């Protein structure tokens, strides 16, 4: 059964012409304009791209309005980072915020100090992210031992974002199934 | 027909009642929520423990603060819920009584409907007997606006002790109730009087004991100092006894945009330039508040860290972090404005405060500020003590019970003697138009006249008096002589004279019980089918 | 509709309070007053019952008076003595 | 029509089941009465149909009757139950009627229940009711007609078509109606000094499914289904004055009673006690072969030693058997039944005068079962009914349908008085009612108006199951009727409409006397008193009280 | 709740659909099951047996069905069964069409079903009278057309190739069971059965057969004259009705309390050898002590013999049914028994008893099958209850009516005819019941390969022109006359037929709703 949905679930609008000289047209085109629509969403939701350095008064703003978004629940995920440039781990975490900002850029990524966001926050609970969408908070979440902590990596935190719900399992763009050109030339050849 | 019968969804949740007993279960509903709150009435009351789903406890004695809260399955409950609250958003006062009061009118109305009248036709009789009875009592009322502000000022505490006896406040009544009475004169216009109760804030701070709380002519802050160097108290010097308080929205930090931007950082040249750009900026800054001359500056967020020490050096101290909602409060109290820029900064629109101090209270490591008014100024805040959580949170019940009571004089000078005076006196009104207006509503008549003996007779019995001798006594020396303030003495004086007790009460809040439970109990009897879908 | 399969009609009080199962013990007292009261009189059974309810009724409002139950109690009893020498007064004699 | 089930009361607290009140009782009940009377509306009248009920073990029974139907029909609803031990009242008593009885006492009740809900009290209502019905059993007075002017037994053969029909024998009615009324007479006897009674059930009913109900036999005497005890014995008795012996001793080795405990110490004594408690036996056979007793009736069992000797004379054997029928066997014959074998003097015997009297006696064979027909009885006539059909429910069919049809005719020969069928005594009811209490005006106006029109429904059930059109018919039954009663006493054509009415066969109105349909009058009398009956018992309840069980 | 009812009430007419439909279904089972060309059917009891057969009434015996219409024309068949023996699949089958060709009207024309009932009695008035006029009478005595009539039964049977045998076994089981009225009974004929052999060898032989040998060895195998007596009481020491409970004293007693156990089986001996008789069959059980002085006079016991077969041996022998010894004489002892001779069988041995055949009592037979299994003996037993069965009719009746659908066909012809005259409301009942008469011609014809079509075109255009007699030959499938086919049946099962058939039908039309599981 799973046999006939791969051709069209694991292909994407490059890997589906594949596909054009095997299968018929009307098979596979006829898939091809749903997934070019669904191209097409993404690039209308992609709001963002970088690290929004914010302030206090704008959190009010920022942070929870865009959570909600249209409000069609066009709901909107917002990463939030409570930063302390005396800490390690904060500039680790900062670095992944723009690794992951200039590939979804649907995700709002958010950034600002924590002694500014908190008043008298605890330094050692920094640094502190949270997840917000349609203005509840999703996740809560404190320093980066669960993620490994010093020897956090971009791997740790694409998996994180995939259990809060902000990017679905077979997304393209996640390093987990964006195999290597190297491994797919690997797997024709010994087929 | 099949065995199936459906007509709308969950038949087997939802359940129908019909007929006269369905009506007696509302009544006798009643009567259990009204005999909970039946010992709470009158001076010699006894409060009830509530316990919330959170673990929180509080304790207090106001029926919309009982019913309040708390879970409830019957419907005709939460009618009471909704009744006590509207007497406590727009009196104040009065929420057990209506509420009893309105299960007087219910259980005299049930011996009626048994021996057979129609239930509208009986809240009809109650109608035509509350408009008369109000109307009894606005023929007998006195007026005591042709008084000077002396006399007047006297006549606050009559009203705001008695209120505060009913609570556990009235250890010291005279004490605390010069509090409820001092923070009205500094709002009202002494001319078509207006209260203004939004500016009237409450605050209260548990530590110490209830005796040690006075008041005060400021806004009470729960935050301390930027820096813990500075000075704690700060006093004027030789002239401008103001201190200049500057009030910011924006708080000391780097000017940016609003919107995303990134700046573009070229070779060293541009690199070396930004440094001096911020250092001047902060030499700007502090040149601009020395220019205008304040001594404290307040903004809602927090300063830089470089900016903490740069205030520090000019001997200018600083709060930082001040609620929003809370920084609007300080500006009307100091006669200022608040600025949106600081460009727009001058003399003009600086504050103005006789004296501040950080209050410590015992080992705790957090500060309070107290400003302080030599002069008659705005708003005015009170400052509650007690040595729990909930006598603290009773006590600004209980004075905010008081500030409402007050409240009514204020725009409304006309005033009733209550404790079962008004009571007998209403009752026997429409006791001697009764047998004028035989008719067929005449039980309707004397059941709301009993209806009305119930409250005098629950302050004799929770008083220990004999309802007997009590009740007999107020109708025939009320009937007897045309004097209606002579009610039932619940502290056991030789006296039942109110004249000499001062006791006062007004007439919006003694109008509202008779009015909303009235109004109610045409609800209550105008329902035949209830249907409770079980969750 | 009894527990075992008979079925019975009943105008009777004292028949309907017997069959009737009551949960509470001071009501079930009425099915023993109407079984007293058909077999010394074997006439009224129910209007002893209603009569029992009417003075419970007012005698709810009297609790709530302030006055002791034993001076309600033993003021029915006078008034009940009293009820009975009104009807010796106004009691129609006949013949047999 | 009740929904939103009542509320678990809290302030009255009765163990087992929860108390109801209000008009959901009155409506739950009329609702009750509906489940029972929309089943027993349709099977109604010669063009009702009828339906089936199985018994959960492959057996079924398709039935007429509304006491059978009922009497399967086990109600748990409390008011249903007073419905259905009514029709097992009715069919007992009057055996007519049982369908119509609870239909008029189901419309009684939605009619009632509409009165009450129009705010008057029932005991207006039953007030109403009980005036009513006494003027109406003081009409039925009125209406009566004397067989009179009648070629032979053309009454009573026209009047038990009307009981006939309403079955699948109805088209039959032409050959059963003959051998009904034959048998009847064949059974009558005198009691009570002059008063002329029939006893219940004493025609046979036999289930030979075979040939074809057209072709029954009515055999003139007695039958009894029962198998020969040897078959050596002569299957046909030849020769006149045929004696029968009836009794109800037993004969089989027989044993000593229970306090007797046999105890002997000398051996040779086993062989005659063996002999003589066999033997003893022997004395009471020995004395009934002698004098001639050529076949002979027993209740309880004959065993080997004496069938046999039986046998060494040809005389016929008769094993076990229902008590009843040896009775009335005895009584035809002209025998006694005994129960014990004896005499006054101090010896036993046997006399001459037990023995009965009948013609001819055989044993016939209908295709796989014995029967002793018995035939030209001497003291007094008897009569028995061979039932035939398809297959064996068509005969338990055939026997309650019997029932009925013998129960009508025995009490259309008590009463000679009859009155007309075919809804005209309910549509004349109904317009003489409505006439009544006119001047009476104030309120019994409207209970007794609605009384009229509760006995409508049964000339309006009629005509809805030939699916023709009702309404038509009711316009003419109605009006020729009131034409009929408000005329002059001097109007013969008139007078005459009183008498005719609704046809169900070929849907126009035609004459009851040259059609044949014809009623006892006793059928209507105490037919509407256990329907008001009913209706009080039902129309009284104001709350329902039910105990679980423990 | 309310009363135990109302799970889903078929009312209005989905009700009668569904039994038309159901009453159909019973016809298509057996619709094969007819004509000389039949298959057979094997079903299959829960409890582990097999019924091999074609027969409707043996298939409707043991199918189960959960539907209460569909039971009522079940019943039909034990209709037919228990009345003559033949046609009952001829019943069922009729009846299947006699309501499907109702049912057109019920359903759309919209009459009654009351209307269809008187309807239907004027046609069975006149069934019977043309049922009557197209029979012949036909000569009792003639052994020549007694043997073509008991065999047209039989060629719709398996037995067809062993007719010669299987007529001249019947004819002479039937005369033997004949008493000179002219009643019979098939009670007495024996239905014993011996697995394994010929059927040529098979024959019948008068007297009976039983499945038991002698108790003692030294017993005559062989007897020229056996004089048999029947025995009920066994010949052991009767206890007695009553305890005896001898209470001993003295040590003489025991020894004669079982001396006297041996002098009152030598009582009841001795007073048997009054007349000395050769065979004695006792009903219960018998004694070792007993029956070496039976030998001693020449007497031959035998074991238990159940009373079934003692009231067969009372007529063949001529003795009596004799329980008590010390009445027993000389007159009712049994005589004129040809042979005795016992034969080695491995399963069980068996007795023969022989009549010398030189008015009196019914004689009664034993019939031998020697088939080839098990299933074959019931196969040919059940033929036998058929074709025995067709040599009462003409006793009883002695007009033949004409077979091959000849007889319904007449029915079908005459009632189509008559239908025109009959103008009113019962004419569209009336004639549907000639529709369903052409179908057992046309249920034949469809079994033969042949086309039901221009055949029965072909038959109405002879029927009326040609003669009464014309038929369809079944196996070659052509238009062949009764009277040159020499195949006739008796005219009493067409009267079943064609009553049970009607009759059946106004039972079922009658329903109107269908109400299950109301109670025990
Ligand atoms: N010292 C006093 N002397 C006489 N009457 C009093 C005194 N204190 C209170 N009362 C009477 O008892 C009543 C109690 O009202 P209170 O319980 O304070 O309001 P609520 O019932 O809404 O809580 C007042 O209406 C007043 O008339
Ligand atoms: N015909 C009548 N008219 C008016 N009132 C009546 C009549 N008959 C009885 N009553 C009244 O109704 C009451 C009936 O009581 P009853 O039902 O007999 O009690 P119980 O049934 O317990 O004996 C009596 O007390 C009487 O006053
Ligand atoms: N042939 C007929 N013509 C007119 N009416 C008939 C005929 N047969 C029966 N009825 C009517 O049908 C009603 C019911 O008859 P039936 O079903 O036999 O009695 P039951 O109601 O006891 O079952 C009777 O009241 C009678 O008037
Ligand atoms: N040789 C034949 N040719 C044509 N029809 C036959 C022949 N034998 C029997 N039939 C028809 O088959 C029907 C049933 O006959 P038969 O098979 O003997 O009875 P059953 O149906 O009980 O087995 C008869 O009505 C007859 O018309
Ligand atoms: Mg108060
Ligand atoms: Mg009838
Ligand atoms: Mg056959």
């Amino acid at each position: 059964a799973k046999q006939h949905e791969n051709r069209l679930e694991d292909k994407d609008l490059s890997d589906l012409e594949e596909l054009e000289d095997d299968e018929d047209e009307d098979f596979l085109e006829a898939y091809k304009i749903k997934r070019l629509n669904e191209i097409r969403k993404l690039q209308e939701r992609s709001k963002f791209g970088e690290v929004f350095h914010i302030n206090k008064p704008e959190y009010n703003k920022e942070v929870t309005l865009a959570s909600q978004g249209k409000k069609d629940d066009g709901g909107v995920y917002v990463f939030v980072h409570l930063s302390l440039q005396s800490k390690l781990q904060s500039r680790i975490l900062s670095h992944l915020f723009q690794s992951a900002a200039c590939k979804f850029r649907e995700i709002k990524f958010v950034e600002i100090p924590a002694n500014r966001a908190i008043e008298n926050y605890p330094e050692s609970n920094c640094p502190t992210l949270i997840v917000y969408y349609r203005g509840e908070v999703i996740k809560n979440m404190i320093t980066l031992l669960e993620l490994g902590g010093n020897n956090s990596k971009m791997e740790d935190f694409e998996d994180f974002m995939v259990k809060v719900g902000a990017v679905a399992e077979g997304d393209n763009r996640l390093i987990m199934n964006r195999d290597d050109e190297e491994s797919r030339e690997e797997r024709k050849l010994h087929y | 027909m099949g065995r199936p019968f459906i007509i709308v969804k969950d038949q087997g949740n939802k359940k129908r009642q019909h007929g006269l007993e369905a009506k007696k279960s509302h009544i006798l509903a009643a009567r259990s929520v009204a005999s909970i709150i039946k010992t709470s009435l009158g001076p010699r009351g006894l409060d009830k423990i509530l316990i919330s789903p959170d673990g929180e406890i509080t304790i207090t004695n106001d029926g919309a603060t009982i019913l309040s809260q708390m879970e409830l399955d019957n419907e005709i409950a939460k009618l009471l819920v909704q009744l006590s609250k509207s007497q406590d958003d727009e009196i104040g006062d009065g929420t057990t009584g209506v509420v009893v009061l309105a299960s007087a009118l219910l259980d005299q109305a049930l011996e009626l409907i048994q021996k057979g009248i129609h239930p509208i036709k009986i809240a009809n009789g109650f109608d035509e007997a509350a408009k008369l009875a109000i109307s009894k009592l606005e023929e007998t009322c006195d007026d005591i606006s042709a008084s000077n502000d002396e006399l007047f000022r006297d006549f606050l505490l009559r009203a705001a002790k008695t209120s505060l006896g009913s609570k556990i406040v009235s250890k010291d009544h005279d004490r605390f109730a010069e509090m409820a009475v001092e923070a009205v004169i500094n709002v009202m216009d002494k001319d078509r009087k207006d209260v203004d109760f939004d500016l009237i804030k409450m605050q209260g701070r548990v530590g110490g004991s209830i005796s040690d709380s006075k008041l005060i002519n400021g806004v009470i802050l729960d935050k301390d100092f930027s820096h813990p160097q500075m000075p704690k108290c700060v006093l004027p010097k030789e002239g401008s006894d103001g201190v200049k308080l500057a009030i910011l929205t924006c708080p000391f930090e780097p000017p940016k945009p609003k919107t995303k931007h990134k700046l573009d950082i070229s070779s060293v040249e541009e690199y070396q330039k930004l440094q001096t750009y911020e250092q001047d900026k902060f030499k700007e800054m502090i040149d601009d508040v020395k220019k205008a001359g304040a001594d404290v500056v307040i903004c809602q967020w927090g300063f830089d860290d470089e900016a903490n020490h740069l205030l520090l050096q000019n001997d200018l101290p600083a709060v930082r972090w001040v609620g929003g909602q809370e920084l609007e409060h300080i500006a009307i109290s100091t006669n200022g404005r608040i600025v949106p820029r600081f460009q727009d900064l001058s003399k003009d629109k600086l504050g103005t405060c006789s004296r501040i101090y950080e209050q410590e209270f015992g080992t705790t490591k957090d500060r309070m500020l107290i400003i302080e008014q030599s002069k008659e100024t705005k708003t005015v805040t009170c400052f509650v003590r007690g040595s729990n959580k909930m006598i603290v949170d009773e006590a600004e019940r209980a004075l905010h019970d008081s500030l409402c009571v007050v409240r009514n004089l204020v725009k409304d000078s006309r005033v009733v003697y209550g404790g079962g005076a008004a009571e007998v006196t209403m009752s026997l009104a429409v006791s001697e138009e009764a047998d004028k207006q035989r008719g067929i509503d005449q039980y309707a008549f004397r059941g709301f006249a009993q209806a009305l003996d119930t409250i005098p007779m629950t302050l004799a019995e929770n008083s220990g008096l004999d309802p007997i001798g009590t009740l007999s006594t107020l109708k025939s020396k009320q009937l007897k002589e045309k004097i209606s303030n002579i009610g039932v003495d619940c502290l056991g004086y030789g006296s039942n004279d109110m004249k000499e007790l001062f006791v006062v009460d007004p007439f919006i809040g003694k109008k509202q019980q008779i009015l909303l439970a009235t109004q109610l109990c045409r609800m209550i009897l105008k329902i035949d089918n209830v249907i409770i879908s079980g969750k | 509709k009894t527990s075992r399969g008979e079925i019975i009609i009943s105008n009777d009080g004292h028949t309907i309070l017997k069959q009737m199962a009551i949960l509470h013990p001071v009501a079930r007292m009425l099915v023993e007053v109407s079984a007293a009261q058909d077999s010394e009189a074997g006439d009224g059974t129910t209007s002893v019952v209603i009569l029992t309810g009417a003075l419970l009724g007012a005698a709810e409002r009297l609790l709530n008076k302030g006055i002791h139950p034993t001076i309600i109690a033993d003021s029915f009893q006078s008034a009940a003595k009293r009820s009975v020498d009104i009807l010796l007064e106004m009691c129609h004699k006949v013949s047999l | 029509m009740s929904q939103l089930f009542n509320n678990s009361r809290s302030d009255t607290l009765f163990l087992g089941g929860e108390k109801i009140s209000g008009d959901d009782i009155r409506n739950q009940n009329v609702l009750a009465t509906m489940a029972v009377a929309n089943v027993v509306k349709s099977s109604l009248g010669p063009v009702g149909l009828d339906k089936m009920l199985v018994d959960d073990i492959g057996d079924f029974t398709v039935t007429n009757d509304g006491a059978t139907i009922l009497s399967l029909l086990d109600v748990q609803h409390p008011a249903g139950k007073i419905l259905v031990e009514l029709a097992q009242q009715q069919d007992r008593e009057i055996g007519d009627g049982t369908t119509s009885v609870v239909i008029i006492a189901s419309e009684l009740l939605k009619r009632a229940n509409e009165l009450v809900k129009n705010k008057i009290h029932p005991t207006t209502i039953i007030t109403g009711f009980r005036v009513a019905l006494r003027e109406a059993i003081r009409f039925i007075n009125e209406v009566l007609s004397t067989s009179v002017d009648t070629l032979g037994k053309e009454t009573l053969i026209n009047i038990a078509k009307t009981s006939m029909s309403s079955k699948i024998i109805g088209a039959d009615s032409d050959f059963f109606s003959n051998m009904v009324v034959d048998a009847l007479l064949a059974v009558k006897t005198q009691n009570s000094k002059g008063e002329i009674k029939y006893p219940v059930k004493a025609v046979n009913v036999l289930k030979a499914h075979g040939k074809s109900a057209t072709e029954s036999l009515l055999v003139p005497g007695y039958a009894l289904n029962c198998t020969v005890a040897s078959q050596a014995m002569p299957k046909r008795i030849a020769g006149g004055n045929v004696k029968i012996a009836c009794l109800d001793l037993n004969l089989q080795k027989a044993r000593m009673a229970m306090g007797v405990q046999i105890n002997i110490d000398d051996p040779e004594q086993l062989e005659q006690i063996r002999k003589r408690e066999a033997g003893i036996v022997l004395e009471r056979v020995k004395k009934i072969i002698d004098a001639g007793a050529q076949v002979v009736l027993t209740t309880k069992g004959i065993d080997d030693l004496c069938l046999k000797e039986f046998v060494e004379a040809k005389i016929m054997g008769v094993r076990r058997c229902k008590k009843e029928d040896l009775r009335r066997i005895a009584r035809a014959t002209g025998a006694t039944l005994v129960s014990s074998m004896s005499n006054l003097e101090g010896e036993e015997t046997f006399e001459s005068s037990y023995l009965g009297l009948c013609d001819e006696v055989v044993q016939a064979k209908f295709s796989d079962d014995e029967c002793i027909l018995i035939k030209g009885t001497s003291k007094h006539s008897s009569s028995s009914i061979i039932l035939r059909g398809a297959n064996d429910y068509s005969l338990d069919e055939m026997e309650r349908s019997l029932h009925d049809s013998l129960s009508v005719v025995k009490r259309t020969l008590e009463s000679g008085n009859v009155v007309p069928g075919g809804g005209c005594v309910e549509a004349a009811l109904n317009i003489y009612l409505d006439n009544f209490a006119t001047t009476v005006g104030s309120r019994e106006q409207l209970a007794i108006a609605e009384f009229a029109a509760a006995l409508l429904i049964i000339p309006k059930t009629l005509a809805v199951n030939a699916a023709k059109d009702s309404s038509e018919l009711v316009a003419k039954l109605r009006s020729y009727h009131a034409a009929s009663q408000m005329a002059k006493p001097e109007d013969v054509k008139r007078r005459s409409y009183r008498n005719y009415g609704l046809d169900l066969i070929r849907g126009k109105i035609v004459d009851e006397i040259h059609a044949g349909v014809l009623e006892p009058t006793i059928s209507k009398v105490k037919s509407l008193k256990s329907a008001l009956e009913a209706c009080v018992a039902i129309l009284r309840i104001d709350t329902m009280i039910t105990v679980d069980p423990e | 709740v309310f009363m135990n009812a109302s799970q889903e009430r078929t009312t209005g007419r989905q009700a009668q659909i569904s039994n038309i439909t159901a009453a159909k279904a019973v016809a298509d089972v057996i619709r094969t099951c007819l004509g000389p060309k039949a298959m057979l059917k094997m079903l299959l009891d829960p409890m582990g047996g097999l019924v091999l057969t074609n027969d409707g009434h043996a298939i409707l015996r043991e199918i189960d069905v959960a539907h209460p219409a569909a039971k009522s024309m079940l019943e039909l068949s034990r209709t037919q069964d228990e009345e003559v023996g033949d046609g009952t699949t001829t019943v069922i089958i009729l009846a299947g069409e006699i309501l499907a060709q109702c049912a057109p009207y019920l359903i759309e024309k919209n009459i009654h079903p009351v209307i269809i009932i008187q309807a239907l009695k004027k046609a069975l008035t006149d069934a019977l009278e043309v049922i009557k006029q197209v029979s012949k009478p036909v000569d009792v005595e003639n052994d020549a057309a007694m043997k073509k009539l008991i065999q047209a039964s039989i060629g719709t049977k398996y037995v067809i190739h062993w007719s010669e045998k299987m007529c001249e076994l019947a004819l002479d089981a039937v005369k033997t069971v004949r008493k000179d009225f002219e009643i019979d009974i098939k009670r007495y004929v024996r239905v014993e059965k011996i697995p394994g052999g010929d059927v040529l060898d098979s024959r019948v032989l008068k007297g009976v057969l039983l499945n038991k040998d002698v108790v003692h060895p030294k017993m005559s195998r062989h007897i020229e004259n056996p004089r048999v007596v029947l025995l009920d009481c066994p010949l052991e020491y009767k206890k007695g009705e009553s305890q005896t409970n001898i209470e001993i004293e003295k040590e003489e007693d025991w020894n004669r309390i079982l001396q006297i156990e041996e002098e009152q089986v030598q009582l009841m001996c001795e007073q048997i050898l009054a007349v000395r008789p050769t065979l004695v069959i006792t009903e219960k059980g018998v004694s070792d002590l007993a029956q070496h002085y039976l030998l001693k006079g020449g007497c031959s016991v035998l074991r238990r013999v159940k009373k079934s077969d003692n009231n067969r041996i009372a007529r063949v022998t001529g003795a009596t049914i004799v329980n008590r010894v010390e009445d027993l004489k000389e007159s009712d002892v049994g005589t004129n028994c040809g042979l005795f001779k016992v034969e080695m069988i491995g399963d069980e041995y068996f007795s023969f008893l022989d009549n010398c055949k030189e008015s009196g009592l019914q004689k009664a037979c034993t019939i031998m099958l020697r088939g080839g299994s098990k299933d074959i003996l019931n196969e040919i037993d059940r033929n036998l209850q058929d074709a025995m069965a067709v040599a009462r009719n003409v006793m009883l009746s002695p007009s033949l009516s004409p077979g091959g659908g000849a007889t319904e066909m007449a029915v079908s012809v005459k009632l189509a005819e008559k239908a025109k005259q009959l103008e009113g409301i019962q004419q569209w009942p009336y004639q549907a019941v000639a529709d369903a008469m052409e179908c057992i011609p046309r249920t034949l014809i469809q079994n033969a390969g042949g086309d039901p079509i221009r055949l029965l075109s072909q038959l109405r255009a002879k029927h009326a022109q040609g003669n009464f007699t014309t038929g369809i030959d079944g196996d070659k499938g052509k238009i062949v006359d009764m009277v040159s086919y020499g195949i006739w049946e008796p005219e009493v099962i067409k009267q079943q037929s064609v009553k049970t058939a009607i009759e059946s039908a106004c039972l079922l039309l009658r329903v109107d709703d269908i109400v299950s599981g109301v109670r025990k």
